[PDB]
């Protein structure tokens, strides 16, 4: 995923949270869909993925320790 | 298929016929610590939340990452769920293996109505997590406020509280 600096439509939304971007705000692009910052995170932790990793279950986006603990 | 597997689906009487064979253990967890009343309560299965709980289901148990069912109705906005775990004395403060507590859950997702019976329960709106991060501040600036609003006027102190628990320190 990549940080990207937000200037574009006022219709974009955020993946997780569905609310929208300020002009300049610090983003997140991941596979196309854009986050906050504060919302490209573990569902469970609510921390950054370390090495930006990530695994999915049932429509949530986990961190490798938590998606281990819990269901894999 | 086995007990887990019918709590998820809600087969209401596939549960019962189950909880009628006192040999089986009721709060037994599954391979991730998921107990039955942890997946009736994930997944929204009011009736058979009742039926254990009724039937003697220790409300408190905790899975492999120690979240609750508490933990787990909040995060899935199960409103009926929460207020029967309530009822039943389920620890509303409950910290899991990152120091969250249900109202975390409940503020992340956006369940505003959880969180707002959360708190009009006592659910305390300043205590950290283990990283420092308190459950309102998890929630979208409306309900954030809020929530803030609501925890002052049921006269709680909004004084930030960092984690502490016995093995912290
Ligand atoms: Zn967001
Ligand atoms: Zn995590």
């Amino acid at each position: 995923s990549e940080n990207l600096y937000f200037q574009g439509s006022a219709s974009a939304t955020c993946e997780r949270c569905k609310g929208g971007f300020a002009p300049a705000e610090k983003i997140v692009n991941s596979n196309g869909e854009l986050y906050h910052e504060q919302c490209f995170v573990c569902a469970q932790c609510f921390q950054q993925f370390p090495e930006g990793l990530f695994y999915e279950f049932e429509g949530r986006k986990y961190c490798e320790h938590d998606f281990q603990m819990l269901f894999a | 298929d086995d007990i887990f597997t019918q709590c998820r689906e809600g087969n209401a009487v596939a549960v019962r016929l189950w909880l009628d064979n006192t040999e089986n253990d009721l709060n037994q967890g599954d391979d991730h610590g998921f107990s039955p009343l942890h997946w009736a309560c994930r997944e929204g299965r009011s009736a058979v939340v009742e039926m254990l709980i009724m039937r003697g289901a220790r409300i408190n148990v905790m899975n492999r990452g120690d979240d609750t069912p508490l933990h787990l109705a909040a995060s899935h906005g199960h409103r009926d769920i929460v207020q029967k775990l309530l009822q039943y004395k389920a620890d509303i403060n409950a910290v899991n293996e990152h120091g969250n507590v249900p109202l975390h859950y409940a503020c992340f997702w956006g369940q505003d109505q959880v969180a707002e019976d959360l708190v009009a329960n006592g659910a305390l709106v300043s205590i950290c997590n283990k990283y420092g991060e308190m459950p309102v501040d998890k929630a979208k600036a409306p309900l954030r406020e809020l929530l803030r609003e609501r925890a002052e006027k049921m006269g709680q102190n909004l004084n930030r509280i960092p984690y502490k628990d016995t093995f912290w320190k």
